[PDB]
RNA sequence: UAGCUAGUAGGUGGGGUAACGGCUCACCUAGGCGACGAUCCCUAGCUGGUCUGAGAGGAUGACCAGCCACACUGGAACUGAGACACGGUCCAGACUCCUACGGGAGGCAGCAGUGGGGAAUAUUGCACAAUGGGCGCAAGCCUGAUGCAGCCAUGCCGCGUG
RNA sequence: CCCGCAGAAGAAGCACCGGCUAACUCCGUGCCAGCAGCCGCGGUAAUACGGAGGGUGCAAGCGUUAAUCGGAAUUACUGGG
């Protein structure tokens, strides 16, 4: 099995950990958002939300995130924030 | 083939002695007898009897050509 | 014909049984062919039909007829089997093909040479 | 250090699982058995498609001992099990191929170098 | 083969996927399915069609074509438009291979070929001429797909042996 | 594919032949040996066994075995008791 495709493994592993770092980064901001949600402070949560807003978009446009999930997160949270308003 | 016999049914030597005889020589005799012959047995009159069953059937079965 | 239960229970078509349990889809089978002997036909006949017990490659043990006026079988020397009854020996349902793997064809035959596996004498 | 009726485990892929000592070869009235020695054993547990069956008797050489073996310096290597590998009952040839679990360094005895080559560690 | 089932039946809400959904959880409700056959067991890839038959039907599904499924066994995920993947990777397992005994390699249900099994089924051939696919504005470049030759009367058809 | 050279030169076996089912006699072994899809043939004139000649059928194939359907209204709805 002497093939040049063996480079596609090491190349992909570089991309694997790269997206991996980007993935948990998103979850952290969600937990940052959910933190204030546990507290109930709307302004703090609003601050938490407005800080990750520009981040999720630059990850949505980067190709790692499809538009749907990006739009979905902005929906549920903000509506729930109105509950904690 | 070490043929071993043990005799315990008696008190004296001579009786345990003679009992060992038949337990050996007769046991030798019984283990030597075998089947012999007679096979096969041939039909004597069936070779005559069956003739009727064939000719009676052949003669009667002649109702064919139309 | 009381079509009501016909819908409840359709016309149960009987399954077509076999005649050669040697092995379906397999026209022929090889066997070690042990036990070489001869028996006697049924009531209407009188002869000495030579037969053999055959252990199949399928694990089965069948009895077949040795067709010919001269054989060279030795309780071994694998042969080939085929379907076909004789209506003379109750129990047999297979024929043994002369001119087989390890069983020569009959010697000194002229007619039906395609049968008995005997090669046509061109000389 | 193995003796009579000691239940061992097979380290090869021969087909056995649970063996039992029926006799330690070599030397008259010898009691124990070193980690790199041979003993007559039997099969008390085997897999369905194994090359050998239950109740069969043949030779085998031990490899791992819970008592372990010492070293020329003084250090010792104990195991958490007692294992062995099957041999040819008349030619000493190891019938099993894939050996599991590490073996000893002292077994560089040429007749087991075959085993050491297929041995995983040590 | 007579009762079967408990994320199983549904609702609310969080989460989750490209997207609907017990897809996944928390709570409430105890229901749902079953003689028009459930569950359980065995068997089998499906269809267009193919063989036969007056028809209705019975059998079959190699090959030409479309769909699904698998890639040594089983499990998993990443990358990516798209796989949770034949000629990628990681783990476990089984069976082989090399050795420098440290430490690594291997997956023909791809084309040929090999052993075995079996009643029985072929060359370890030539080339991108042709059609098609992959990169590029373009030129070229690659392909045992494919196009051909060979082995065999296996079948269909045709002619000859005056 | 088309054209020329050429000795009629280099090119035929297989099954069956009692009825079903086209197609026969003689000799040999004599319920022995053997044939057979079916019924059955064979005990010294065997058209069925074996050989020979002749005949019939088919054809670069011919027989045998295996498989499905049909015949089979022997699963009958078409179309049975």
């Amino acid at each position: 099995n002497i093939k040049s495709a063996k480079k596609r493994a090491i190349q992909s592993e570089k991309a694997r950990k790269h997206n991996a770092s980007r993935r948990s980064m998103m979850r952290t901001f969600i937990k940052k958002v959910y933190a204030a949600i546990e507290a109930g402070d709307k302004a703090a949560a609003q601050k938490a939300f407005n800080e990750m807003q520009p981040i999720v978009d630059r990850q949505a446009a980067k190709g790692l995130i499809h538009k749907n999930k990006a739009a979905r997160h902005k929906a549920n949270l903000t509506a729930q924030i109105n509950k904690l308003a | 083939g070490v043929i071993v016999i043990k005799a315990q049914e008696y008190r004296s030597q001579e009786l345990n002695r003679e009992a060992a005889l038949a337990r050996l020589v007769a046991m030798i005799k019984e283990l030597t007898t075998e089947k012999k012959a007679r096979r096969p047995t041939r039909p004597t009159r069936a070779s005559k009897e069956r003739r009727l069953a064939s000719k009676a059937q052949k003669s009667s079965v002649k109702a064919m050509r139309g | 014909a009381t079509v009501n239960q016909l819908v409840r229970k359709p016309r149960a078509r009987k399954v077509a049984k076999s005649n050669v349990p040697a092995l379906e889809a397999c026209p022929q089978k090889r066997g070690v062919c042990t036990r070489v002997y001869t028996t006697t036909p049924k009531k209407p006949n009188s002869a000495l039909r030579k037969v053999c017990r055959v252990r199949l490659t399928n694990g089965f043990e069948v009895t077949s007829y040795i067709g010919g006026e001269g054989h060279n079988l030795q309780e071994h020397s694998v042969i080939l089997i085929r379907g076909g009854r004789v209506k003379d020996l109750p129990g047999v349902r297979y024929h043994t093909v002369r001119g087989a793997l390890d069983c020569s064809g009959v010697k000194d035959r002229k007619q039906a040479r395609s049968k008995y596996g005997v090669k046509r004498p061109k000389a | 250090m193995i003796q009579e009726q000691t239940m061992l485990n097979v380290a090869d892929n021969s087909g056995a699982r649970r063996v039992m000592c029926i006799k330690v070869l070599g030397g008259s009235h010898r009691r124990y058995a070193g980690v790199g020695d041979i003993i007559k054993i039997t099969i008390k547990e085997a897999i369905p498609r194994g090359k050998v069956k239950k109740g069969d008797v043949l030779k085998a050489v031990v490899v791992r001992t819970k008592k372990g073996v010492r070293r020329p310096d003084g250090s010792v290597i104990r195991f958490d099990g007692n294992a062995c590998v099957l041999l040819n009952n008349n030619s000493e040839q190891p019938i099993g191929t894939r050996i599991f679990g590490p073996v000893t360094r002292e077994l560089r005895s040429e007749k087991f170098m075959k085993i050491i080559s297929l041995a995983p560690e040590v």
